[PDB]
DNA sequence: AGACGGCTGGCACGACTTTTGCAATCGCAGCCCT
DNA sequence: AGGGCTGATCGTGCAAAAGTCGTGCCAGCCGTCT
C-alpha cells in the first residue's frame, strides 16, 4: 500500500491473475531517508 | 560655407570595457549569467505540499498493458524494446529490422517481432506503433464496425491509393479505383474521421511562459511603454567594501579597491545606459509602429533599420544591437523587436507596404476562398493588384511558402 | 516532416498544431449549467459570442 | 547485453540487515558523487533544458526523462551504457536521478553545525575548550593560537586582534595563530588520542 | 514545482544551494587574486554562516 | 495524346542589414646606461 | 654628471566587408483538353 514501486505493479498483476501472493521489496521512503542523512556529513549504509 | 578654421569651441575609441558594454544588450537572461560572472570577480559590487503527481505520459499505459497482458519473458523484453521505440504522435520511430538488431538474439526473428507488434497494437486502447499512416488507417478501419457506408471502398483506397489522396487527384483516384462519382466522397469523409496520430491524445504539455521584457499599451488615447521592472537587472556598489578600501591601511589594498570600484562604476553606468537606450529605442519604434500595434498586422508600416535610426541619435549599429533577442509584450501579444522591421513593397497610389502585412492580407484572402475552386497564385496576384500589389506573384509564391499555402490543385477538394 | 506533411495533406486542419486543453468536468460531478461569463482584456476583440 | 537479464537486474534488493552509522569522510563523499556543481543556475527558460555544471544539470544526477541524450544523438534503447561525446550522459532509466547525489568542493574549511552546538560540545569536550571560545574563533574574531612552545604562550588560548598583533610584534614569526575553522581543524588533527586518554 | 507556469520558483531547498554556490565561487575566485585579508575573512565568515 | 497553364523551384541581382575589429594622444621623474 | 625612457590614464561607434533578402524571371511538368 506504500511507496514500494516494484510491489504495486506486481500485486496488481497477481490480483488480476488471481494469485493473492505478496512480494515485500523495500520502501522508497527509507531510501529518501538515507539520501537525506548522507546529505549531511554523516555516513550511513546497509550491511550484510 | 565660408572657408576658415577653429574660431570658437565644441568623439571616442571605446576600449575593452565599453567594447564589452556594446557587446552587452545582446540578450537579457544570458546577460544575467554574464553579470553574475562579473559580480563573482568584482568584490565591491552587490502531504498538501505541492509535489509532482505522476501521469501516464503516453508510455506508462503501454507498460501497464504489457504487464497485465500475458506474454513470455522474451516476449516481454521485445514488448519493452517496442515501447522504447515510441513517439508522442504514436508511430514507431525505429524500424522493425532496427528492433531485431537491437534485440541481439539469434532466435529473435521477424515473425515473432511482428506478432508482438501486432499484439501491442491492439493492447493499448489507442491504436499506436503503426509506423505508417496507412497502417494506422487500417487499424482504425478494423476497429470500425463492418456495416459502414462504402467501408470496402474506403479500405481499398487506403490500401494502395494513398498517393492519389495525398495530391487530391480526385479524377485520377476515380479513374484508377473505378469508384462511384460524388459517392466516394462519403468514403473519403469517413476516412477523414479516423483519428490520425491517436497516441497524441495522451500527450499534453504546454510552455505557459513568455518572459516579457517590455510593456506597451494604449492609455489616454496614446501608446505608453515601460521596461519590465522585474526583468531589468540592477547592481549596487558595496558600501562596506568602499568604506574599507577608502580607509584601507595597506596602500596596495587601497589601490586594488580603487581599481575594482572604478571597474564596477563603469559596468554599472554601462548597464544603466544600455537599459535607457533600449527604452528610448522601443519608444521610438512604437511611435512609428502604433498603426500595427492598434489596427493589427495588416496596418504594418514598411520600416527599415535606417528609418528607426533616423528618429534617434544612435547609429544603425546601435539599432541592430538593441534589436537583438528582445521581446516586448503589448495588448496585441508578445512580439520580437526585429519582427517590427519589414520589407518595402511598391504599390499603387505611390505608397509602400510592409511585406509582412502583404503576406497577412494574402493569407486572409486565401483562407476566405471557395474550397471547390482554389485561387491561383496569378489570380491572387491580380486580386492584390486590385489593391495595388505591384508584385509578380513570385514574391507572393515565396510568401505562400512562408505560410505553407498548398497548391491551387492541392487546395481544391470535393464539396 | 514527410510523415506529418503527408498526414496534413490527407487530413489537414489539425497538423498536430494544437493539443486538447479543453475544460472538462471532474469526475463525480453532475449538474446543469446556470450561466457562463467571459472577461476579455482590452486590446483583444475576438468576442465570438461574447 | 542479452536484454533478457538487464531488465531482471534492476528489480533486486539485498538482505540488508545490521544497519550501521558512522561519521562520513571526504573520500566517501567524493566516491558517492559523480560530478561537481559550479553554477547557481538550475533551469533555463530559453529552451527548458538542464543547465551546464549546476543544479539540475546533465552529466551529473543522471540522464533526462528518456534514454535520449541531452545533445540529441544516441536516443534509443539500442544504447544501454554508452556515454556520448558531445554530451556526457549515461543512457539509463530516469529513476536513477533520485539516487545520484552531487558534491561541491568548498575550498575554504567549514565546521559542522550539528556538532559543537547540541547540549554537549563535541569540539569543546574534544579540546577541553569552553563553548564561548569555540564560537568566537569560528567567526574570525578571536584569533586563537595554534602552536608555539618557545614563546611564553599556551597552546590553546584566546588572543584578540590587538593581542595577536602585539604578540606577533614582540615574539616575531613564532607564535603561529589562525582565526578560522582551519585553526580548529589544525588543533584537532595535531593531537594524539591514546596519550591524552592515558593521562585522563 | 511551477506555480505560475512561467516561473518554477524553487524555495526552501535551492535558494540555499544557490547562496552557497555563488558565495563559494566568489571566494574561490577572489582567493586566487591576492585579496586583502579583511575582505577574504569577511567573505569566509559569510560562507560559514551560509 | 501533345499542347496550354499554373506551380514551383532554381537563379540572379542590386538594396537593406550587420558584425567585428580596432583599440589615440596625452606630462609626471627617477632610475639605469653611458 | 647627463641622456633615455620608462609606465601611470584615457575611451556608446562604425564601417566594410560580408551577407542576405525582395523581387523578378526562366525551365520544366504534369492535369488536362483537346
Amino acid at each position: 500500500k506504500s511507496d514500494d514501486v516494484n510491489g504495486r505493479t506486481k500485486m496488481y498483476k497477481n490480483i488480476v491473475d488471481g494469485n493473492h501472493q505478496m512480494e515485500p521489496g523495500m520502501p522508497e521512503s527509507f531510501n529518501v531517508l538515507l539520501k537525506e542523512i548522507r546529505s549531511l556529513g554523516i555516513n550511513i549504509e546497509l550491511e550484510d | 560655407m565660408k572657408q576658415g578654421l577653429q574660431l570658437r569651441l565644441s568623439l571616442a575609441m571605446t576600449p575593452q570595457l565599453q567594447q564589452a558594454i556594446r557587446l552587452l544588450q545582446l540578450s537579457t537572461l544570458e546577460l544575467q549569467q554574464e553579470l553574475q560572472q562579473a559580480l563573482e570577480s568584482n568584490p565591491l559590487l552587490e502531504l498538501p505540499v505541492y509535489q509532482g503527481e505522476t501521469t501516464q505520459t503516453l508510455q506508462d499505459y503501454l507498460m501497464w498493458q504489457v504487464e497485465l497482458t500475458p506474454f513470455t519473458d522474451t516476449d516481454r523484453a521485445i514488448a519493452t524494446s517496442i515501447v522504447d521505440a515510441v513517439d508522442d504522435t504514436g508511430y514507431l520511430t525505429i524500424q522493425i529490422e532496427d528492433i531485431v538488431d537491437s534485440i541481439g538474439d539469434d532466435e529473435i526473428g521477424l515473425e515473432e517481432v511482428e506478432a508482438v507488434l501486432k499484439r501491442i497494437q491492439r493492447f493499448d486502447p489507442v491504436g499506436v506503433a503503426a509506423k505508417d499512416l496507412r497502417d494506422c488507417l487500417l487499424i482504425q478501419l478494423s476497429q470500425f464496425a463492418k456495416e459502414t457506408p462504402w467501408l470496402e471502398e474506403a479500405r481499398l483506397i487506403i490500401s494502395d491509393h494513398l498517393d492519389l489522396l495525398a495530391n487530391h487527384d480526385f479524377r485520377t483516384l476515380m479513374r484508377v479505383t473505378r469508384l462511384k462519382e460524388e459517392v466516394l466522397k462519403e468514403a473519403v469523409n469517413l476516412i477523414q474521421s479516423l483519428d490520425p496520430r491517436p497516441g497524441q491524445s495522451i500527450q499534453t504539455s504546454e510552455p505557459e511562459y513568455v518572459i516579457p521584457d517590455v510593456l506597451v499599451r494604449k492609455v489616454s488615447g496614446r501608446w505608453t511603454v515601460e521596461l519590465n521592472a522585474d526583468s531589468i537587472p540592477r547592481l549596487k556598489i558595496n558600501q562596506q567594501y568602499a568604506a574599507m578600501g577608502n580607509s584601507a591601511r595597506n596602500d596596495a589594498d587601497g589601490q586594488f579597491i580603487r581599481s575594482n570600484l572604478q571597474e564596477a562604476r563603469w559596468l554599472i553606468k554601462s548597464l544603466e545606459s544600455r537599459n535607457d537606450t533600449l527604452l528610448r529605442v522601443s519608444r521610438c519604434i512604437v511611435e512609428q509602429q502604433q498603426a500595427f500595434f492598434e489596427q493589427g498586422e495588416e496596418y504594418m508600416k514598411p520600416m527599415v533599420l535606417a528609418d528607426i535610426a533616423q528618429a534617434v541619435e544612435m547609429h544603425e549599429s546601435t539599432i541592430s544591437r538593441v534589436t537583438t533577442q528582445k521581446y516586448l509584450h503589448s495588448p496585441r501579444g508578445i512580439f520580437e523587436l526585429k519582427y517590427f522591421f519589414s520589407s518595402h513593397v511598391n504599390t499603387e497610389g505611390g505608397g509602400e507596404a510592409s511585406s509582412t502585412a502583404i503576406r497577412a492580407l494574402v493569407k486572409k484572402l486565401i483562407a476566405a476562398e471557395n474550397p471547390a475552386k482554389p485561387l491561383s497564385d496569378s489570380k491572387l496576384t491580380s486580386m492584390l493588384s486590385e489593391q495595388g500589389i505591384m508584385v509578380a506573384r513570385r514574391t507572393v509564391a515565396k510568401y505562400r511558402e512562408s505560410l505553407s499555402i498548398p497548391p491551387s490543385n492541392q487546395r481544391k477538394q470535393l464539396v | 516532416t514527410p510523415e506529418e506533411k503527408l498526414l496534413r495533406a490527407i487530413f489537414g486542419e489539425k497538423a498536430s498544431d494544437v493539443k486538447d486543453s479543453s475544460l472538462r468536468v471532474p469526475n463525480g460531478v453532475s449538474g446543469t449549467v446556470i450561466d457562463v461569463q467571459v472577461f476579455t482584456r482590452d486590446g483583444v476583440e475576438k468576442d465570438k459570442r461574447a | 547485453k542479452d536484454l533478457l537479464k538487464f531488465l531482471k537486474a534492476q528489480t533486486k534488493t539485498e538482505e540488508f540487515d545490521a544497519i550501521k552509522i558512522a561519521l562520513a569522510s571526504p573520500d566517501m563523499i567524493r566516491s558517492w558523487s559523480f560530478g561537481e556543481v559550479k553554477k547557481p543556475e538550475t533551469i533555463n527558460y530559453r529552451t527548458f533544458k538542464p543547465e551546464r555544471d549546476g543544479l539540475f544539470c546533465a552529466r551529473i544526477f543522471g540522464p533526462v526523462k528518456d534514454y535520449e541524450c541531452l545533445c540529441g544523438k544516441y536516443k534509443r534503447l539500442k544504447h544501454r551504457g554508452v556515454i556520448c561525446e558531445k554530451c556526457g550522459v549515461e543512457v539509463t532509466q530516469t529513476k536513477v536521478r533520485r539516487e545520484r547525489m552531487g558534491h561541491i568542493e568548498l575550498a575554504s574549511p567549514t565546521a559542522h553545525i550539528w556538532f559543537l552546538k547540541s547540549l554537549p560540545s563535541r569540539i569543546g569536550l574534544l579540546l577541553d575548550m569552553p563553548l564561548r571560545d569555540i564560537e568566537r574563533v569560528l567567526y574570525f574574531e578571536s584569533y586563537v593560537v595554534i602552536e608555539g612552545g618557545m614563546t611564553n604562550l599556551e597552546r590553546q588560548q584566546i588572543l584578540t586582534e590587538e593581542q595577536y598583533l602585539d604578540a606577533l610584534e614582540e615574539f616575531g614569526d613564532e607564535f603561529d595563530a589562525k582565526m578560522g575553522a582551519e585553526a580548529i581543524q589544525a588543533l584537532l588533527k595535531s593531537m594524539d588520542l591514546e596519550q591524552e586518554c592515558e593521562q585522563l | 514545482v511551477p506555480l505560475d507556469g512561467g516561473r518554477f520558483a524553487t524555495s526552501d531547498l535551492n535558494d540555499l544551494y544557490r547562496r552557497v554556490i555563488n558565495r563559494n565561487n566568489r571566494l574561490k575566485r577572489l582567493l586566487d587574486l591576492a585579496a586583502p585579508d579583511i575582505i577574504v575573512r569577511n567573505e569566509k565568515r559569510m560562507l560559514q554562516e551560509a
